[PDB]
């Protein structure tokens, strides 16, 4: 119920962008991962994930250092992620690929490939969809489904990666009903996004990095005061 | 000082483009010094000469492809930086391109000029020898492609970014490559030099296809 | 099921990648005449036995890259998949295909290029059946014997060099460029298979596996770019 | 793309692709 | 000195876009033009210096109808254009950067040319690097130099697009400080963006666009009042 990734570092042919960061989360929270931009930001968070491979430390989930281990069993061992950009299948109904995850959950029955389907369907209230393609959605019906194939792979910590990067603000309230939602669940879900002054209105640890250095973390209240974070 | 930005970085390309294209083209015909001279009666160790000194049936086919392809391609990384339309947006106009687009073909037209007819002959009469009307005129209308494409290319180096590069760049590659295969039919044929005028409509082209927006309707 | 997905984009391509560039090939052969006669149109799968294997990349490559660019394939992979269980998918749709080149070396190319020079009336390729056999006093044609009992053998290798590249270094470039590398190391075949052919038959001296060199020289490239890297 | 871009990628090119067969 | 666009529209594909924008700016005042994605801010931006073509309307300088003049003359009119991305000349020396501007600058003549660049790099706290290849600058640095390109034409109107594209708030008011000091010499600037937050900070009046309307002609002080602005 907690991850710890200690010591993370990282070299691009012999020149150094991440080195020696270190974070702690646990279940049920909503952790920020800020910075300047080319600095720190993305080959943190990428590496945490798995895009990129290591080049030292540890990724500890449960006692379970997972750091030789690649994408492609991190999502079978309880982490969630999820692109940038569109990234619904969009030649595929909307029912098959809300239970395209779920093929790939074999310590599961047959009848139960409804259960999660048809739960997790009308939770999110967009069960009236069953039959669609995939390039028939809009942007905010678009994230709605996104994140529906994402629980579905039933993980423990989900890593978002910056959801409001590119709409108009009088629509990122509905968003944070569904990073509260999640929230809601227990399970902890990790953001990076470039808008700094958006962001602190939901999150609760908020660790900022700049250079490869861990700088200033803790809780917001309490990092609006130091010189070295300006 | 802006055309002398664009000649030492097109000649930085124009190279770079050249070794590729004279190397891609050696295993074009060094294969053919082994499957023909099996099939065909074509002996083995006069290669080193043949091969060799066989390059101007080439290389008087090649400078018109690469000063236009060389340009071409690095005003395709020009254009889909966003570094012509901060200078396009500056006072200049677009005649600054076509301006050195004629500059460095002279790089060019001199070395198809000291081919088609002083390294012809050092081949074709020190080389043709073992050591082991049906006029062409075929040169002029060869020359004078030199000084035509570059004249024509800067203006079909849009990007329009939503599509690629290479489909942008795809009319130009392909419209070369059917000016440059009429004036081989038009060569083995028989109305010859009725083909001058094939010469003539891609120079109208080159014209009408440069200024397309200065003008109104 | 998605994996009657990929198997479905891969298959919706390399009918429409081979359709258009067969006939492509079809309608540049109207030089005989240089006009009732269909000798283009008698002699269609007498290219396809040797014109598809470049086509075997040229849109198994398209095609799926219209699957990865869309940030798609970093879903599956983040979604329980391993990269062989979405490597066993593309063998799971090549076997309809390298039997479906497998048929017109037997029974429907040479049946109808038998009677194709024959229609026209004002390297000896016979079957893999009849010409077993056929060679037994060796020469060149116990070479394009043996280079015509695995030339469909290349079809499968050939989806297994287009995912190899796509997970390596050519992952993170605009469409354009997967067409060029797509087509330069299908353009290739043909300064290869017209080398090595002529080469074991003058210098090697096992002469009968003069064939197999071409596709095993893309084998070690595909056994390179997927053990390497990570 | 255009109206005119999906038009001229077609018969410029089938003008090339004939005239090939022309001294083929 | 004064822009007056009147009734802009765009159209494509039967459909619409742009329909009754009436924007002007000023010599001295800062005029957003924000709004929501898609719904043409671009569209407008982009018919004010015409990359795109303009369909029907017109835009005079002082009783100078130059809409049918494309960006070949309103540059030797007065207004400037700044892209969005890295705009800067490539491989090339920042002071032989600023001589490239002064070629075509004939009514100035050529021996104050070799010296306002001297004056010019001052202002803008570039002097500090004079020979330096455009490779080896930062997203900051850089930014005090594609601004100071189109200052070097001696416009009236400088034209920006999206100068706070995604960097660290310390550097907002790094070009805040910029903004506001090429509004005293009686340079009108409009200016387009997503950041709505900080664009209502540099301004003195704005705009809005809702699918081609005009709901927001004034200040900013009117933004926290009106109500249709959902
Ligand atoms: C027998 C072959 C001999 C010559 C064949 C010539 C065929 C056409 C001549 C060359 C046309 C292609 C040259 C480049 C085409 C467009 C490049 C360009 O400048 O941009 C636009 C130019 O527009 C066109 O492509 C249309 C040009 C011709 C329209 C149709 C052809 C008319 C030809 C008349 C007779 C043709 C007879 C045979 C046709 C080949 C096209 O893209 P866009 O408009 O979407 O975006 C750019 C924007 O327009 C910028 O302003």
């Amino acid at each position: 119920a907690t991850l710890t990734a200690k010591n993370l570092a990282k070299a691009y042919k012999g020149r150094r962008v991440v080195e020696d960061v270190s974070l702690t989360v646990n279940s049920g929270e909503i952790v920020g991962l800020l910075g300047p931009n080319g600095a720190g930001k993305t080959t943190t968070f990428y590496m945490v994930v798995g895009i990129v491979p290591r080049d030292a430390g540890n990724i500890i989930i449960d006692d379970d250092d997972i750091s030789l281990l690649p994408l492609h069993a991190r999502a079978r061992r309880g982490i969630g992620y999820l692109p940038q950009e569109a990234s619904i299948f969009r030649r595929l109904s909307v029912y098959d690929n809300l239970m395209a995850v779920l093929q790939i959950r074999d310590d599961l029955s047959a009848e139960q490939r409804e259960d999660r389907a048809n739960e997790l369907m009308e939770e999110f209230h967009i069960e009236h969809l069953r039959d669609s393609m995939g390039q028939s959605l809009s942007g905010g019906e678009r994230r709605r489904v996104e994140i529906a194939r994402a629980l579905a792979a039933n993980p423990k910590f989900i890593l978002l990666d910056e959801p409001f990067a590119g709409v108009d603000p009088i629509s990122v309230i509905d968003i944070k009903r569904i990073i509260e939602h999640l929230r809601d669940s227990g399970l902890g879900v990790l953001i990076t996004d470039h808008n700094v002054r958006e962001t602190l209105a939901v999150c609760e640890r908020a660790y900022i990095v700049s250079q490869g250095h861990l700088i200033a973390h803790g809780t917001p209240t309490e990092i609006l005061q130091d010189e070295h974070v300006k | 000082i802006i055309i002398r930005y664009l000649v030492r970085e097109t000649l930085k390309s124009q190279l770079a483009i050249l070794f590729i294209l004279l190397l891609i083209f050696f295993c074009q015909k060094l294969v053919r010094i082994l499957g023909a001279a099996v099939d065909g009666d074509i002996p083995a160790n006069l290669v080193l000469s043949l091969l060799g000194l066989g390059v101007p049936e080439m290389a008087q086919l090649i400078l018109p492809l690469s000063l236009f392809l060389g340009l071409l391609m690095t005003l395709g990384k020009l254009y889909t930086e966003s570094e012509i339309t901060v200078m396009h947006a500056c006072g200049l106009s677009k005649a600054v391109l076509v301006k050195a687009a004629m500059i460095l073909a002279v790089f060019t037209a001199i070395v198809a000029a000291v081919n088609v007819m002083w390294a012809g002959p050092w081949s074709s009469r020190h080389q043709d020898e073992v050591l082991a009307r049906a006029e062409l005129n075929w040169r002029i209308t060869l020359v004078f492609t030199v000084f035509m494409m570059a004249l024509m290319v800067v203006p079909l180096s849009v990007v329009n970014p939503r599509q690629g590069r290479v489909l942008s760049m795809l009319p130009a590659m392909l419209l070369y490559l059917l000016f440059f295969l009429i004036q081989t039919s038009l060569k083995s044929n028989d109305p010859t030099l009725w083909m001058w005028t094939v010469n003539l409509i891609y120079l109208a082209l080159a014209i009408v296809l440069n200024l397309w927006d200065t003008v109104p309707v | 099921v998605l994996d009657r997905y990929i198997g479905k984009t891969i298959f919706t391509t390399i009918m429409m990648t081979l359709f258009m560039l067969v006939s492509l090939s079809g309608i540049i052969k109207f030089v005989d005449q240089l006009g009732a006669g269909m000798y283009t149109l008698l002699s269609v799968p007498k290219d396809v036995q040797i014109f598809f294997p470049m086509a075997a990349l040229l849109g198994a490559l398209l095609g799926l890259g219209m699957l990865a660019q869309r940030s798609e394939l970093v879903v599956m992979q983040a979604s329980g998949f391993t990269r062989m269980q979405v490597a066993l998918s593309v063998m799971k749709t090549a076997i309809p295909l390298v039997l479906l080149t497998m048929a017109i070396g037997e029974w429907v190319a040479p049946q109808g290029e038998q009677m194709a020079r024959n229609y026209r009336a004002q390297p000896d390729a016979l079957s893999i059946s009849g010409l077993h056999n056929y060679v037994k006093y060796a020469g060149r044609y116990q070479l394009n014997m043996w280079s015509k009992i695995f030339q469909p053998l290349s079809v499968a290798v050939m989806m297994l060099m287009a995912l190899s590249f796509i997970f390596g270094p050519l992952r993170s470039v605009p469409m354009g460029v997967r067409v060029v590398t797509g087509i330069s190391f299908g353009f290739v075949f043909y300064v290869l298979d017209q080398i090595f052919g002529p080469l074991t038959l003058v210098y090697g001296i096992p002469p009968i596996i003069g064939a197999l060199l071409p596709s095993a020289s893309f084998f070690l490239i595909s056994l390179w770019l997927l053990m390497r890297k990570s | 793309m255009s109206k005119a871009r999906r038009w001229v990628i077609i018969v410029l090119s089938l003008a090339v692709l004939v005239m090939i067969g022309i001294n083929m």
